[PDB]
């Protein structure tokens, strides 16, 4: 979740 | 050194230095260190590690490679590489005048005792101290120390990897900047098998990791600790 939307590009 | 493994030990070191804060000015916002449940130091060591999950993660996204990664790699990368990054990255603030973390506040000189009371045994800690001593003691420069933990997160062994080739390009080139590194600038005799030595702390790493996960495990199935812990902790140590 966090992780994912944090490295989101 | 071509021009470039310059350039990624430039990026590497800018990266570590923005964040990196050697003042420890943050740290007067965690919940307070509690010292007199018996796990009186869970909340602060909680929020600490949660802050310096935040830091790795920002920067592994400066490693040359890592956003060529696929989202699901750079996630796999990063949960399995957090905790030793962070033993690592410690080792800046380790101080083998009284084996303790020194973050510039009498109160954020962290020691045995206090990781006991975030609910770990010496089983992980005693490890723990002579690893952080034996890194200490390799007397690494800022440029061997960024590469170390670069070479960490980009590891291709890592459970649940996909493309563990593109993985191991990046690990390797990452690799070959550090070798050469050694052989322009560091000197005698502190060069003396000095890339074994750290790869040796990268599998102590491993060996750190595996009891700190088995620890976690069992300390976070209480609720009571559980409840104390950051969201991020939560997600990037489960
Ligand atoms: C790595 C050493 C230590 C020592 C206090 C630590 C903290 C919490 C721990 O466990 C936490 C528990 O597992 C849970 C999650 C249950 C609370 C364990 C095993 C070790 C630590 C961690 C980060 C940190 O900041 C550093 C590194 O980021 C920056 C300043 O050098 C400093 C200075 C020390």
């Amino acid at each position: 979740p966090m992780l994912m939307n944090l490295l989101k590009d | 050194l071509s021009e470039e493994q310059q350039h990624i030990i430039a990026i590497l070191l800018d990266a570590h230095h923005k964040t990196y804060d050697p003042t420890y000015a943050d740290f007067r916002d965690f919940r307070p260190p509690v010292r007199m449940s018996p796990l009186s130091m869970l909340p602060h060591l909680a929020d600490l590690v949660s802050y310096s999950i935040q830091k790795v993660i920002g920067f592994a996204k400066m490693i040359p490679g890592f956003r060529d990664l696929t989202s699901d790699d750079q996630i796999v990368l990063l949960k399995s590489s957090a905790i030793e990054v962070i033993m690592l990255r410690s080792n800046q603030s380790f101080t083998m005048d009284d084996m303790s973390w020194d973050c510039g506040s009498q109160d954020y000189k962290y020691d045995v005792t206090d990781v006991s009371k975030a609910g770990h045994t010496l089983e992980l800690i005693e490890p723990l101290i002579k690893f952080q001593v034996g890194l200490k003691k390799l007397n690494l420069h800022e440029e061997e120390h960024v590469l170390l933990m670069a070479i960490c997160i980009v590891s291709p062994d890592r459970p649940g990897v996909q493309d563990a080739k593109l993985v191991e390009a990046i690990q390797d080139r990452l690799s070959n900047t550090l070798q050469t590194y050694i052989r322009c600038r560091h000197p005698p005799p502190g060069s003396h098998q000095l890339y074994a030595k750290m790869i040796q702390k990268l599998a102590d790493l491993r060996s750190l990791n595996e009891e700190h996960s088995k620890q976690y495990r069992s300390l976070s199935f209480q609720p009571e600790n559980s409840m104390k812990l950051t969201p991020l902790v939560l997600e990037v140590f489960g």
